[PDB]
């Protein structure tokens, strides 16, 4: 039964569940999963190569192509790792729009979680009812940025430029009709009985394995273990705004449903809040807003780390700065490309079609697993 | 000078009734039913999602996005192309049935985009793999751009003869020598965390 | 240069029951 | 404070200089450990063909670097130390 | 012995009321009007700030390159000479070559002249691929406005909200 | 200033060299690499439940490598965690460094990394090999001198 | 004057009745091959005339230049493109047959062919597919 | 306006030798086809049919077209900061393809796509351009219609009065 008997399929780069281009080489003995071996990579585009020799000014746009669902994440951990190392203070008002764009693009992202989740388990529609409402979320930001993706609005010390005329209105009335919306996927989906016993006892992780893997975010928090970084760090505004990090005890993938779910329904809260509260003042620092040549920001010569809660989990920058333009290293760390590795564990001894829920359990996108 | 020649051919046919309205309803038919390949890479997928959605519909044009490759007409290359996975591209693209069209959508697919620079692992263009017909340039281009270049492949599809036929068949030349290089066995056999913990070795 | 420091720190376990 | 006395610790090259490789002092080496392709590989012809242009001039630990780039070469600049390099007289490349 | 029999009665009965509980959910979607827009015969008002084609202006050149520093790949090709009658930069060509352009805005926003604009105009679909390598004349081009064209139906997003 | 975690190592009389703090004030620790692998377990020891991030960098062209390990702890009650970087010093000629998977399995993909892009060479690492190059790649392409072979499709599009 | 290209590379022996076979179990998983649209080599034989992939045979090289074709390519510039590619094959002896060598070797033969357009040995193919000219629209000099 | 609207817009009408004589007589053609495209293909099917050879131009990039068609044009290779700014210089475009073409095709037809974003004195010479090359054929897209309609381009240029139709 070691060999002739156990066949290796390469379910790789093409296929529909595979978000992306990832490939499983899944060795099956009758529908079960032997072991599975992840081959990553087809999506390296080299980008910590190309942080360096780019200005962060240059270097902006390519920042929104790793975590596409979840790019103010990204743009913001790129325009908070330099003004940390410059001592650029946020004024109040654009940490709020910050704290506002971060939490519509964690909505979005646990949006086009749960379509192509559902997907993988066989619903198609629920792919259709999420993308009826992130075209919202992409009217809102093509309205206040300039695009519905790449926005290019996250800028060191502030934001590009202020929130539109008629647009704090526009995301209440967003909000009250998602918070319908979200109900009703809730009514449609969380009991079904063939989803529940599709996802109800699929990929058990306990807490110590979870914070052993280096597991973040709604892969740790559906483990027992209620850690977030928006509370731990204190980033940003998120501690005068009143939210509940949402944790479940069970480690199946419908403890993670639920979770991404509940982390929807608290960011719509903190909307709310941040709306009802915004502040008044400028919002790019006057400061470092000064035909002439123009230099770029000079990075500092020393070591820096800093960190965001994506909404795949715990997004890194490792900058490295060397008294010029370019920085000397810019080491990503990848929420996705950590949870990734977990998977052959879970699915050792399950079977072929469990692969599907597993995979779309964790919030994996292939442009964020490689740089 | 990299000058342009035309080869030598022999005239078309000529006809009445019967084969140029059967080409004519075959181009038709082939307009309406562009089955895409569902071949989704990088972030341009996403918008190709948003084709795929309720705002924006891929089924008024027909165009239902079919996984296996010999079911689907056209791939609409959504993606950077790495090093790789340009073989992987081709592959599918060659094991798709003729009549096949390629779209190169997003800059990164044109030309290699914000990659074209440093990037070490970008293939710069898509044309460098596969015959493209319509290119789309921007990066995510918005979805009523990506049903723009869909309705330009239209309007290049139904210009079609039959003559265009022989002009998509592979010339298939062949040149077979021995290589004394040294074969060895793939890297990646597949066996992954399977007696794992019998792996220490102190 | 400098030097590795804390090389047994010539004390590091002075009496009492040792770690 | 100066690092030595001038701003810059004076380079043995300028910016913008087009430089040649050597091939042999290259290919001995420990910069070429980065490559490490066998000496019969034919990916590198581009670097002795008096392409480079340097950028920028560091006083690493490890000696005097130039940053240098290839004209036509669309890849990743690469630091080379200045002995393995000549300045040259012409850029020498038509695209 | 009866009871397990009860409980399976009891847990078929659940899966009957969420089944029909996910079709009456599905199918209350059929009362509710279409949201989709009927590209290309209706078309949606891009936004005040959509980054399109570029839009330049000869006139207003003076060559100074900042849009081709602050571009990410320094796309942007500025042939220029010197008028050694004045000592002024005389612009002799311009062009940006849309396959490698990513529209950030980076060159609209640093442009110290304010020459350089964003337009409305995507769809730059063309069957060559160097036939979008566009100059000073194509970037000179007035974008077509959708308001102009009235055979389809523009499509606003959100209302008008001026009130 | 002497760190908590330098303290504790000179009391328990552990070789290291504290190289200072990051912008945050985190501890920055250089552990040779024959005691690593003995260290990692008592760190863990320690309670640094969390490992972070592993990276590595290049400290200077023709130069040393240098692999970075940043731990933290997860625990309940606790208001401020205590983080840590570590760095490991490694030659250019032959880079040899224990691997950590056997203390954290968050090193599993990410040494990988290490190893696929700077060919630092993990020694009890069990499937050590190249993660996101391509597996047949000769060459390791985020050191600082690395030089791509003029690959076609890499080339400018003509 | 003279002959010139006298080389006139040989090819191995023509098989017969040869079927198409996929990859063992151990050497399966790889591509043991570069293809690109102008340069395909396969470490298999292949043949034109039944088109069947023999991919057991890894001891031979199989090198099919444009298959979809975009050049006009006359008898003496493919006798060219293939002792080029037998030099090729013959300076890169020793190295193993992973896609990396593989990739070099159609790297610069394409470079190679590309030479070979600009120099006026071979002109783009009208009467193909598409009109997109991968190597670079017709320029003057 | 309907009854004769939505009755049939079925593509088996006999107006193709209309069109062809219209072509013939009218050397540059403005063009108006659905939006969605598709049903141009009948039409340019039977000029290629003729031995007439297509030539797509896009009006997007084409970039003054007097010096871009009947000129030797200069363009500049995008440089990624990599080389230096060279200045290539390109062929006629139109006239290359003529004296390219083989003797026994009947012409050229330029297929100008998206025309409608041309100025007034483009779409001149546009018109005007069969004059100066006496084998080419110009028809351009100049916007859409629910049915495909064509006039003279010299009519929609402004040389001709716009009789009504
Ligand atoms: C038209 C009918 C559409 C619904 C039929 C699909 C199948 C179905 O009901 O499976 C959906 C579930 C699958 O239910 C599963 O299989 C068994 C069925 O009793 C056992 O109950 C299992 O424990 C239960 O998990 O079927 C039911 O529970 C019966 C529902 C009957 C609906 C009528
Ligand atoms: C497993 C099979 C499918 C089960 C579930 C089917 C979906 C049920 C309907 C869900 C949407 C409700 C839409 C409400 C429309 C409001 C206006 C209206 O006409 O309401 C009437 C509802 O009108 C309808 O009948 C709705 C259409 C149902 C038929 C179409 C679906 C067929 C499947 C009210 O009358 P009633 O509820 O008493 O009617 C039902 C009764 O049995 C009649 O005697
Ligand atoms: S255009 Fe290129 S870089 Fe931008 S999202 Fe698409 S594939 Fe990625
Ligand atoms: S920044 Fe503006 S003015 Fe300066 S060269 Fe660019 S387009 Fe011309
Ligand atoms: S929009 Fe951005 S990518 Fe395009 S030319 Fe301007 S700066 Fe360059």
């Amino acid at each position: 039964t070691t060999r002739k008997d156990l066949m290796i399929v390469n379910m790789g780069p093409h296929h529909p569940s595979m978000h992306g281009v990832l490939r499983l080489i899944v060795t099956l003995d009758g529908e079960d999963v032997i072991d599975c071996e992840p081959i990553v990579g087809y999506l390296h585009r080299g980008m910590e190569k190309i942080a360096e020799n780019r200005t962060i000014i240059q270097y902006l746009p390519y920042v929104t192509r790793w975590d596409y669902l979840a790019t103010m994440f990204t743009e913001a951990i790129t325009v908070n790792g330099p003004e940390q190392l410059g001592n650029i203070q946020v004024p109040k008002r654009a940490s709020y729009i910050r704290v506002i764009m971060l939490e519509l693009s964690r909505i979005a992202s646990h949006l086009l979680w749960l379509g192509p989740f559902m997907a993988d388990i066989g619903a198609q529609t629920p792919f259709f009812y999420i993308l009826r409402e992130r075209e919202l979320i992409y009217d809102l930001f093509e309205a206040a940025t300039g695009m519905r993706m790449m926005h290019n609005y996250f800028r060191i010390g502030g934001v590009a430029a202020d929130l539109p005329y008629g647009w704090i209105d526009k995301c209440l009335d967003f909000c009250d009709y998602f918070l319908i919306g979200l109900t009703e996927y809730q009514k449609l989906i969380t009991r079904n009985p063939i989803f529940l016993e599709r996802v109800e006892n699929v990929g058990i992780i306990g807490g110590e394995e979870a914070i052993n893997w280096g597991l973040s975010g709604p892969m740790l928090r559906a483990s027992g273990i209620q850690w977030d970084l928006r509370k731990v760090d204190h980033y940003e505004c998120y501690d005068e705004f009143d939210w509940e990090v949402q944790w479940q005890k069970e480690g199946d993938s419908l403890a993670r449903y639920l979770i991404r779910i509940g982390e929807m329904a608290e960011s719509v809260k903190i909307i709310q809040q941040a709306l009802e509260g915004i502040p008044g003042g400028p919002y790019e620092n006057l400061e470092i807003r000064r035909k002439k040549p123009s230099p770029a920001f000079e990075l500092s010569k020393q070591e820096l780390y800093v960190r965001v809660e994506a909404p795949k989990g715990e997004l890194g920058i490792f900058l490295i700065g060397d008294q010029s333009v370019f920085p000397w290293r810019w080491k990503i760390r990848p929420p996705g490309f950590i949870n990734l590795q977990i998977l052959p564990q879970l699915v050792k001894k399950m079977k072929l079609a469990d692969i599907m829920t597993i995979l779309g359990s964790i919030d994996i996108i292939m442009g964020e697993v490689d740089r | 000078m990299n000058s342009i020649e035309f080869p030598l051919l022999d005239q078309i046919a000529q006809n009445s009734v019967i084969s140029t309205t059967s080409n004519d309803l075959s181009n038709w038919s082939r307009l309406s039913s562009l089955w895409p390949l569902l071949y989704g890479t990088s972030c341009c997928f996403i918008e190709f999602a948003s084709l795929i959605g309720s705002r924006f519909d891929f089924d008024r044009y027909g165009l239902v996005p079919r996984a296996s490759p010999r079911q689907a007409d056209l791939i609409l290359t959504a993606g950077t192309v790495t090093m790789k996975m340009a073989p992987s591209l081709l592959r599918l693209y060659e094991q798709m049935p003729e009549p096949k069209y390629v779209i190169a959508m997003g800059a990164c697919t044109i030309t290699g985009g914000m990659f074209s620079t440093d990037s070490y692992s970008t293939v710069r263009g898509v044309d460098k793999l596969i015959p493209v017909d319509v290119y789309l340039p921007g990066c995510p281009p918005k979805p009523e751009a990506v049903i723009d270049a869909i309705t330009k492949l239209r309007k290049k599809i139904s210009r079609e003869i039959y003559e265009d036929r022989i002009k998509s068949q592979p010339k298939n030349r062949c040149f077979t020598i021995n290589h004394k290089f040294r074969v060895g066995r793939s890297i990646h056999t597949g066996n992954y965390d399977q007696a794992l913990l019998y792996k220490y070795k102190s | 240069s400098w030097e590795g420091e804390g090389e047994n720190s010539p004390m590091e376990m002075p009496k009492g029951p040792p770690s | 404070p100066p690092p030595k006395k001038p701003p810059k610790p004076v380079y043995s090259m300028k910016k913008g200089q087009i430089v040649r490789v050597e091939r042999e002092k290259y290919l001995d080496s420990v910069n070429y450990l980065s490559v490490g392709h066998p000496k019969y590989y034919k990916g590198l012809d581009y670097i002795y063909e008096d392409r480079g242009e340097v950028l920028d001039l560091r006083f690493f630990e490890t000696g005097e670097y130039a940053l240098v780039s290839w004209v036509g070469i669309p890849t990743s600049p690469a630091w080379l130390p200045t002995d393995m390099l000549i300045k040259s007289d012409k850029l020498n490349y038509e695209r | 012995m009866v009871t397990g029999f009860i409980n399976y009665g009891q847990q078929t009965i659940r899966a009957a009321r969420y089944i029909g509980q996910s079709f009456m959910i599905t199918l209350s979607h059929a009362n509710r009007l279409p949201v989709t827009i009927q590209y290309p015969y209706e078309k949606l008002i891009t936004s005040e700030r959509f980054r399109g084609r570029i839009h330049f202006e000869f006139d207003k050149c003076i060559a100074c390159e900042v849009c081709v520093r602050a571009c990410p790949i320094d796309l942007p090709v500025v042939d220029w000479k010197l008028e050694t009658d004045i000592r002024k930069k005389r612009l002799l060509n311009y062009s940006i070559d849309f396959g490698i352009c990513i529209f950030c805005g980076n060159c609209v926003e640093y442009c110290p002249t304010n020459c350089l604009s964003m337009t409305e105009e995507y769809e730059l679909s063309t069957y060559d691929r160097h036939e979008l390598n566009y100059n000073q004349i194509a970037l000179g081009r007035l974008p077509i406005s959708i308001t102009d064209d009235y055979t389809i139906r523009t499509i606003l997003n959100s209302p008008q909200t001026k009130e | 200033m002497q760190g908590r975690l330098s303290a504790w190592l000179v009391k328990h009389g552990l070789v290291h060299r504290s190289l200072g703090f990051d912008y945050q004030g985190i501890e920055t620790l250089q552990i040779k690499p024959e005691d690593w692998h003995s260290i990692a377990v008592i760190l863990y020891v320690y309670g640094y439940n969390y490992l972070r991030s592993q990276c590595a960098y290049d400290v200077a062209p023709g130069g040393l490598l240098a692999s970075v390990y940043h731990l933290t702890r997860i625990e309940y009650g606790v208001d401020q965690p205590e983080e840590v970087c570590i760095k490991v010093f490694a030659p250019r000629r032959n880079p040899r460094i224990p691997s950590v998977f056997w203390v954290w399995k968050s090193a599993d993909f990410q040494e990988r990394e290490s190893y696929d892009m700077f060919g630092i060479s993990y020694d009890n690492h069990p499937r050590l090999k190249r993660i996101l190059m391509p597996e047949s790649w000769i060459g390791w392409p985020l050191r600082k001198d690395y030089i791509v072979p003029n690959f076609y499709e890499i080339q400018d599009a003509y | 004057e003279m002959k010139e290209v006298l080389k006139r590379a040989t090819p191995i022996e023509a098989q017969v009745n040869v079927k198409s076979r996929n990859l063992e179990r151990e050497y399966g998983g790889q591509w043991l091959s570069s293809v690109t649209r102008h340069v395909r080599i396969y470490a298999a034989y292949i043949d034109p005339v039944t088109c069947a992939m023999d991919q057991t045979q890894m001891d031979k090289l199989t090198l099919m230049i444009d298959p979809t074709d975009e050049f006009l390519w006359n008898d003496e510039t493919l006798n060219k493109v293939y002792v080029y590619f037998e030099e090729l094959v013959d300076h890169y002896e020793g190295a193993p047959l992973t896609e990396y060598t593989l990739r070099l070797i159609g790297s610069d033969i394409e470079h190679y062919i590309r030479k070979m357009l600009y120099e006026g040995e071979i002109k783009y193919n009208m009467n193909s597919r598409v009109l997109n000219f991968s190597m670079g629209k017709p320029r003057m000099k | 306006i309907g009854i004769r609207d939505f009755i049939g817009g079925d593509l088996v009408k006999f107006d193709l030798g209309t069109w062809l004589s219209d072509v013939e007589e009218h050397k540059a053609i403005a063009m108006y086809s659905p939006h969605e495209g598709g049903y141009e293909g009948r039409y340019l099917n039977r000029l290629r049919y003729q031995g007439y050879h297509f030539l797509d131009v896009s009006a997007r990039g084409l970039g003054d077209p007097e010096t871009t068609l009947t000129k030797v044009h200069p363009v500049c290779p995008p440089h990624v900061g990599k080389q230096p700014i060279a200045r290539w210089w390109f062929p006629p475009e139109v006239d290359y393809r003529l004296e390219a073409l083989p003797s026994d095709a009947k012409g050229l037809v330029v297929w100008v796509i998206e025309a409608k974003v041309l100025s007034k004195a483009e779409l001149q010479f546009l018109a005007m351009l069969p004059s100066l090359r006496p084998k080419v054929r110009v028809i351009a897209e100049c916007g859409n219609w629910r049915k495909v309609m064509w006039k003279p381009l010299k009519e929609i240029a402004g040389l001709v009065p716009l009789q009504e139709a």
